[PDB]
Parts: C-alpha cells; structure tokens; sequence
C-alpha cells in the first residue's frame, strides 16, 4: 500500500463557492460590497436656503 | 474528495448577483443532456418503464422525468 | 467550470479495482441525507406532493423517492 | 465587470473520475491492472516426464 495527495483543491472550493459574496482590503479593515439596512430617515430640520 | 455541497442548495436571495449564476442555471440542463447524449437507448428503457407505472396518461411523462432524471447526477 | 463527467456513468466493469469507489458506493448516500439534514421540511414538502399524484398508495412512495432524488443533486 | 479563475479543478477531476481504473508505467509503455479475455488451451502435446 501506497498513498497519494490528490495535491491542492483551490478551484474545487471555487467551485464549491457558488454562491459566497467576494469582499476586498481586508487589513485590520475588510471592506464588501452590497449589503441593505433599514434607516427611518427624519426631515427634522432642512432649510431650503434661498426661497 | 467529494466536494459534495454545491451550495446553489443554499442559495442567497439577495440582490447582487451571486457567485456563479451565468453558467448555474444552464449547468444541469446542460448535464442531462450531455447525458443522454451520450446513452441514447436508456430513453426508450425509462419509456418502457414509465409506461409500466402510474397507468394514467399523464403520471406516465411523470414517470419518465423520474428516470430520466435519476439517471443522470446521481450516476 | 462544472467538471461535469463523473466518470462513474461510465464505469469499467473490470476486475482490478476502479479509481475511488471506496467512498464512491457510499457518497450519493451521504449526498442526499446531508442535503435533507440540511433542508428538514422539505420532507413533508415531498409528502404533501407525492400523497396527491399516483392515487395508489404505492406509487405515492414512489413519487417521494423521485422528488427526494431530484432534490439534493441538481440544486 | 471583472473575472476570477476558478483555480485548479484538480480533485474535482478526481472526484468526477469515480468510475476509471488506474494504470502505471506508462513510458512509451503503458501498463495497467486487471483485463479478462478468453483463451481456447490446447493440451496438444504434455507429456508428465516421470511415469
């Protein structure tokens, strides 16, 4: 009996990432890209300067 | 290695575009009908087996999505 | 780049034994109960679909084997 | 728009490959485990050499 590696499946987890969302600079500081929110906005205080 | 989850399965509905989408929702048909392309007579296998279950008419093309799509992933 | 061929649908029934069967005859096993640990309701999802086609009591298993078998491998 | 690589399938390969049979030394001399075949033996001419 031998033994074999099957050596490295880097595009076979990119295959299997079929639906994870790609994300960039990372540092201490990882940034993605869309994601929504709720935000109950408020008209508080707006002046129209110069009616 | 298996890489057994393709995680369509676990799909994000979710605005952005997803992973791999382009060629996803083509990739199956695409399995299947390379397929049967290449085992042509188990069409008329799956149609006699078919026309042996449901006798109806009608779960009859049930019968046969059935094997005609057992036969190709899991294989 | 679906790899697709699993070469398995194309096996040599030869005596020296094949390239991985040893988790082959038991990884569309694994596939499809992950996927239902995975995706629980889904049972009685098949249920509700298969107790209304065939109209036999046993063809209904039937259609729960085929819709429990399209479920896991082509999502 | 962009493009990613999907890496190495490797083992994905390997995984789709759940059906072929291995072969060795291959050379210009390709070697490879069992194949049957049939064989017509002829006891034409055995004598026991000691009777």
């Amino acid at each position: 009996q031998t033994v074999v590696v099957l050596g490295s499946q880097e595009g076979a987890v990119h295959t299997a990432l079929a639906g994870a969302l790609e994300a960039e600079m990372d540092g201490a500081k990882g940034r993605l890209s869309s994601g929504h929110l709720k935000c109950r906005l408020k008209m508080d205080k707006l002046r129209l300067k110069g009616v | 290695a298996v890489t057994l989850p393709s995680h369509s399965t676990r799909k994000l509905q979710t605005r952005s575009q997803t992973w791999l989408e382009s060629r996803e929702y083509t990739k199956h048909l695409i399995r299947v009908e390379n397929w049967i392309f290449r085992n042509p007579g188990f069409a008329l296998a799956a149609a006699a087996i078919a026309w042996l279950l449901g006798s109806s008419t009608s779960q009859k093309v049930i019968y046969l999505v059935m094997i005609l799509l057992i036969a190709p992933a899991y294989s």
